[PDB]
């Protein structure tokens, strides 16, 4: 007695979210295998979530003048809304997912000549620049920019929010809010440049992505 | 699984290359007293299609009575097959022909009978070839042949005309110098000098004019001629042991097999 | 031949003025070892680089190009540059890319005034083919065969602040060498100045 | 003798592709740390390259009729060009990268009533449906659809190409080409439906991504 | 120190020859989790300029798929490149050409396309070369070629004329005797017979007419001719394993690369 | 690092909650014969800003004379407002 | 080789040791020779040490 094998009827295939139940199935027909390149055409590491989402992006460029008075607000920007734009590489991950949970890395850069003098403050305020005191902005995660000492500050913050995640298509309120206030006025002499340029870099850290969706 | 897939069935390898040696040899009977279960099958299942066929009681064929195996590519295509032929008509001229694997180029300006059949059996070719040229005609003619890779400046293909290149550019690519009275033949390798992985024959569009040609051989003659005598060259290609062949493909139909 | 190709030699020269806007593309560079644009007046000559002299004698090239950007400020200018790399080929419409869109690509910033002067920008090998052809022997274009692996843009990231008793521009030299370089299939060719 | 420490001048920061050399640096100011959720707001696994790129996408819908003759071509489609579209989630990874190297998983589905009879073939032809024979389409990685036996075939192929990678913005030639030929004609009786629907699913496997670029 | 100097700093070696093999091979990743400190540097310090560059996370390129290394001088210049060409016009004549490495001598009376590029990449050349001549044209022509070192009496260079030397002086320097009907080619070494250490290409003044040439090859033909037939010779140089190259130099610009 | 970053400097934690108990207690002198290096500092560096301040020779305050700690939230706001 | 700029100036120089002749070679490839770069922001002294290179 010999047994004649037949084709299998029921099977479940897919890749981790598409599930296909088939009443009439068949085995897969594969030719070849995966090959390595002994002479590589690209020597960088291949693309992933880490090298596309966790990378610095320029989000804002302001300019600090000698006519701005004390406590004048040079930059008032929502950090997460500016990273949600088509011109950045992180949009390709955020356009199709619904919720996220992330940390933020900020780097603020200025360039004075050493004939100038003055100061700035760069505080990370969560949610809202509310009725709190301007003179108490050193309670937040902050950084002081002095024209004599440094020209780069960098801040690292975790996820602080009233819910479990952030919804990009229809947000409740902004997660973080960066403010840059004039902490001491910019003074020059005769002939010195009456300005200095400012740039803000931002990136995600520990990016979690949930619920891929068709509608944008 | 690396890609995150899942399945309750079994995925098997389909159409494995070289399943059998094409010489009669021994690796009693072939089929016997046991009932042939391999007669009935299902061809739509790639697992059940790998079953060995039998329907009738047979026995072993024995052994063949010649040593070589004619069903191997490196012995079949080790024989040198015809490539092209052309004649000269004047003095100090230069002829240029590429070795194009493309099936769009019909002969005489393309691969003839046997080489057109072979280079459309597979997808990818990688490795050095083996050119033999044969001189027929006049004598006391000095000639020079060189090899130009694809992507570099060279004269117009399939056209006999004066050369627009200089002697510093010709001899820097590597050249041979012969005389038609002494030899009448040159057996020369062709190096694999390309910027891409492999060349292919069955392509269209702008991929047909880029990824089909791999090299280009051109010949210039001097001291030809005296009053009335012809000069004819004929080229022949063979394959080497350094060459490789990948991804077998459906063969050409009976209307694309053309010759000179 | 790695004795000459691993030497960083000067290829380009551009100023960083104080009268340019934020996001303005200062200079664009095709990413291939055949690039140079410097020339001299007395004597009349076209200044080749050490990498373009070796690589012009081959059909196919492969490897990681290393750009070196040396700035010449005082201690009193202050600004930033953005060096962006858009993968592709030597013919892509690249002038429509805004400053916010350029941070999608792999990029790097540079603070000008400091104790260091040179930023080394090692470009990774990004291609669809394993090698890349010397097409400058030919005279017509063809879709599929190319010389570069993309173009490199220089942006004005922050403006140039400075006093009145210094100059209102900073000049940048661009050097050009190669690591993990592989070339084969020799020929003869004499290059020409990329007039951009 | 006591040593008075000062702020560091030179430092290199960034995330794996953005390199910032600073002549005037400062340490990073971080508040808090990364926290786990003991009561999670999302119970799926978070988003990555595997769950966004390696997933089945519907690429084509044809219909097989009783009026198509023998060897008629029901579907002739480039596989990789159809996956390079805005409507799919894999576009967010491919819009910003330049070159790629990938395998393809195909699933073809039909639905006949058991009063119909006929057959199809679904071959994966690399590059070009050239001058080769139609009767020799069983040399390629293929699958046979018979109205009596099965209704699902699935094919798995490696990367076969003349170069080292594939350029989406300006391709040389298509990598794969799926064809669906009529292998035996569709015959019905009186009153039976004179059609059957067809659908093609496709996804990447072993996706490598190289060279992120600003220009699209 | 032998010379009596002193310093508080460290003197390091600058631009060491041959730092890397130009084939893809393995001597995980190249760059990784650690922050790239080699992105920022100072190029004015020769110690800090030897730091390995990295800025982006990469991995290893793998291995190449051809055996040879095309980036070596002894394999690149092992290919024989073009040197000169000339024709004869009368009977019993003698032609003389030197192998001058100088960049001042423009072609046709100098090094053509590829040899002019190569011998201006370095300062000093020492060793024997490798000459191949190719005969194109007439037949039944008896010819004789010999080699004269620099500093000895010989006929005028680049001029075809009657020979003022005797047969005792020609055959004492070592000569070959050929016939244009039998061979059509001569592959001959060229000995390193000089009174100085090495010859150079990039010189001016009276050092250009003394330390540039190293040898001088001249050819005399007899039995040429009958009524109407041309005779053309072409010369090609290759490099040997006994030769040496010293002190790399800035390459020629795009207006000095000239050809024939 | 998990996110792929790199740096040659040291990142420290800024403004750590509850650095000191707000009752007078003991956990000789506070400052002494050694010269006060904590008088001069740089406030723009968050590492150097965590240095303990001293400028004048002092001694220990001793212990308070009430049991509770009024500077705690759970005792301040335990009072019903 | 020694220079002395005030720090309100900016510019650069190159100081290459070329044996024999400043021939037809490239000016942009003077960093192949034993050289030194003088930048008005970084340094003001470069020093070079070379052996004997000659045809005799």
């Amino acid at each position: 007695e010999q047994m004649i094998q037949s084709v299998d009827r029921t099977a479940v295939t897919g890749a981790s979210y598409f599930t296909s139940v088939d009443q009439s199935s068949v085995h897969t027909a594969e030719v070849g295998s995966h090959q390595i390149e002994p002479l590589k055409t690209s020597v960088d590491k291949p693309g992933s979530k880490k090298t596309q989402g966790e990378k610095f992006f320029l989000i804002h460029s302001a300019r600090w003048l000698t006519t701005h008075a004390l406590f004048h607000e040079v930059a008032k920007l929502d950090v997460v809304k500016l990273l949600y734009n088509e011109q950045f590489a992180v949009q390709g991950l955020l356009r199709y997912h619904t919720y996220a949970r992330f940390g933020i890395e900020i780097q603020v850069q200025i360039n004075p000549t050493p004939f100038q003098q003055g100061g700035l403050i760069c505080a990370m305020v969560p949610g809202d620049q509310s009725y709190g005191s301007i003179a108490s902005l050193t309670v937040y995660p902050h950084g002081l920019l002095n024209c004599n000492i440094n020209n780069v500050v960098r801040i690292k913050v975790p996820f602080i929010y009233t819910r479990g995640a952030y919804h990009f298509k229809d947000p409740q309120y902004p997660v973080w809010e960066l403010t840059i206030r004039v902490w001491s006025e910019l003074n020059i002499g005769t002939g010195t440049s009456a300005y200095t340029s400012l740039n803000v870099l931002a990136r995600f850290t520990d990016l979690e992505l949930h619920g891929l969706t068709p509608l944008s | 699984d690396d890609s995150g897939g899942f399945s309750t069935t079994v995925s098997t390898e389909q159409n494995v290359p070289d399943p059998q040696v094409g010489i009669t040899t021994m690796r009693m009977d072939v089929s016997g007293v046991q009932a042939p279960v391999g007669a009935i099958t299902t061809i739509e299942d790639p697992v059940l299609a790998k079953k060995v066929p039998e329907t009738f009681p047979e026995l072993k064929p024995g052994e063949s009575r010649h040593t070589s195996d004619h069903m191997s590519i490196y012995k079949f295509m080790g024989r040198s097959h015809f490539l092209c032929t052309f004649t000269f008509n004047s003095n100090n001229k230069e002829y240029t022909f590429p070795i194009t694997l493309s099936s769009t180029s019909n002969p005489p300006h393309g691969l003839p009978s046997t080489l057109r059949w072979f280079f459309n059996l597979f997808q990818l070719y990688r490795g050095p070839l083996d050119l033999t040229i044969i001189i027929t005609g006049a004598t006391d003619v000095d000639g020079m042949a060189w090899f130009t890779p694809v992507g570099l400046a060279v004269d117009t293909p399939w056209v006999e005309k004066e050369s627009a290149l200089q002697i510093d550019y010709k001899t820097a690519l590597g050249a041979v110098r012969f005389n038609t009275r002494r030899t009448g033949n040159i057996q020369i390798r062709l190096p694999w000098y390309s910027y891409l992985y492999a060349v292919s024959g069955a392509l269209d569009g702008l991929g047909d004019k880029t990824d089909s040609t791999f090299g280009l051989v051109s010949i210039q003659i001097a001291n030809y001629n005296h009053s009335d005598e012809y000069l004819s060259f004929s080229c022949y290609l063979s394959v080497t042991e350094q060459s490789e062949f990948y991804f077998p493909r459906a063969p050409l139909n009976s209307n694309a097999m053309l010759s000179t | 031949f790695t004795t000459w190709t691993s030497i960083p030699t000067l290829a380009a020269q551009f100023p960083f003025n104080a009268s340019d806007s934020v996001g303005q593309q200062i200079k664009v560079i095709p990413v291939d070892p055949y690039f140079f644009q410097m020339t001299n007046t007395n004597p009349d000559q076209k200044c080749i680089t050490a990498l373009a002299s070796i690589c012009q004698m081959f059909c196919f090239w492969r490897g990681d190009l290393v750009f070196d950007f040396q700035v010449f400020p005082t201690k009193y200018h202050s600004g930033r540059l953005l060096f962006c790399f858009v993968p592709g080929n030597e013919l892509i419409d690249v002038t429509g890319i805004t400053l916010k869109q350029a941070t999608t690509a792999p990029c790097a910033v540079m603070d000008i005034a400091g104790v260091q002067s040179t930023l080394r920008f090692r470009v990774p090998w990004i291609s669809d083919t394993p090698y890349r052809v010397n097409r400058y022997t030919k005279e017509a274009h063809q879709k599929g065969e190319y010389t570069a692996i993309g173009k490199l843009i220089v942006y004005c990231y922050n403006r140039l602040t400075s006093p009145s008793n210094v100059a209102h521009h900073v000049r940048v030299n661009v050097y050009l060498s190669a690591i993990n370089l592989e070339c084969f299939a020799p020929l003869y060719h004499a290059m020409d100045v990329t007039t951009q």
